[PDB]
């Protein structure tokens, strides 16, 4: 059930 | 109280024949999910999620944190520039998952630290992401114009909770099973001093608690408990002891409240 | 930098002869990179299971370590732990009766 969008990760 | 929760690790030192990069997913304290960078594949931790998914739903979510992988990487690089450093022993965590509490109302968070020390938090109320130190500034500032603001919002708020709730009914018979541990209270005498000890053994769910009673009067006097700690068959283990005045072996009960007993069970020596 | 806290523990209430299992689990530690062996007098036992790496809301690490054992009596079972910031490697004893 993981989001879309891994690049919410970004630091 | 219901949980989704995934957790992952960018590691500079994992170290020798380890996986580097390791993400795991949890419902209700059970793990059920599991990548790590040399199997490069998301795979199935329990027989309840394996049986009600497709290899569709495992290649879809394989995709996804293959993706997470490379951010997480290049965020190890990124973060040891910003603080000045080289190689070393580092790294990157994530926390992301929602709730369903009690109440029927829903809390969600997507949060993260550099070397086990909070970084940034993302708040779902005001959209914006926190940052708790200064270093952190440059990632809130990349974070916010990149807009990943307006769809975490709606993934921890709904589509999280809609699979959670989904989980929580593929996993039912596993999640809200009742094991009843088997307790045992043992005496040991040091320099001086006799320490009891008391052990609930293969216990299911994780809340419980444990006390110490004194002639039927509970003591937490020299008492400590050693946490809930995990068995590898999904079940729970605690540890409580007590220091006691040596000949004091009798007096000493051990009381165990546990959804599994329907009145508190009470174990000696 | 945080020490491990480490707990030995079998699955059941111990007994010669009767089948159990022997559960090491370190927590409270930084950084993750971590060894643990599970032994019996000496000797490092067969067929330990490694569970998978996970950490605490403190973001602090832990890691379970499990395997299947029939306890003789008058062994020495115990759990070696080796991590950054303990200077000599760690052993913690197992008491079937404590």
């Amino acid at each position: 059930g993981r989001a879309e969008e891994y690049g919410a990760d970004t630091l | 109280l219901h949980t989704l929760r995934y957790i992952r690790t960018a590691m500079t030192d994992p170290g020798p024949g380890l996986p580097w990069f390791v993400d795991v997913g949890y419902v209700d304290g059970e793990l059920f999910m599991h990548y790590n960078s040399t199997a490069r594949r998301a795979v199935p931790r329990t027989e309840w999620i394996a049986a009600n998914t497709d290899q569709q739903y495992w290649d879809r979510e394989t995709q996804i944190v293959q993706g997470s992988e490379q951010i997480n990487r290049e965020n190890l690089d990124i973060l040891r520039r910003r603080y000045n450093q080289t190689g070393g022993s580092h790294t990157v965590q994530w926390m992301s998952g929602c709730d369903i509490l009690e109440d029927g109302t829903i809390r969600g968070y997507h949060q993260a630290a550099y070397d086990g020390r909070d970084f940034v938090a993302f708040d779902k109320g005001t959209m914006t992401l926190t940052a708790a130190v200064p270093e952190a500034v440059p990632t809130k500032r990349k974070w916010e114009e990149g807009g990943y603001a307006e769809g975490l919002k709606q993934y921890l708020e709904e589509t999280c909770v809609e699979w959670l709730r989904r989980y929580v009914e593929y996993g039912k018979a596993e999640l809200g099973r009742r094991e009843r541990p088997e307790v045992r209270v043992w005496g040991k005498e040091a320099d001086g001093i006799l320490t009891l000890s008391c052990r609930a053994h293969g216990f299911y769910p994780r809340p419980i608690v444990v006390s110490w009673l004194k002639d039927g009067a509970v003591r937490g006097q020299d008492a400590q408990s050693g946490g809930i700690v995990p068995n590898g068959d999904g079940t729970y283990h605690t540890w409580v002891t007590i220091d006691a005045q040596p000949g004091d072996g009798d007096k000493y009960q051990c009381r165990v409240e546990h959804a599994s007993l329907p009145q508190p069970g009470l174990y000696s020596w | 930098d945080l020490t491990p806290k480490v707990q030995v523990y079998s699955r059941f209430p111990a007994s010669a002869g009767t089948k159990n299992v022997l559960n090491c689990f370190a927590a409270g530690f930084h950084p993750p990179k971590i060894s643990i062996t599970l032994m019996k007098d000496g000797v490092p036992m067969e067929g330990a299971q490694y569970s998978d790496m996970s950490f605490n809301d403190d973001w602090t690490f832990q890691r379970l370590v499990h395997a299947d054992f029939t306890p003789s009596s008058g062994s020495t079972y115990a759990c070696k732990v080796e991590h950054e910031t303990l200077k000599e490697p760690q052993v913690y004893k197992w008491d079937p009766e404590f």
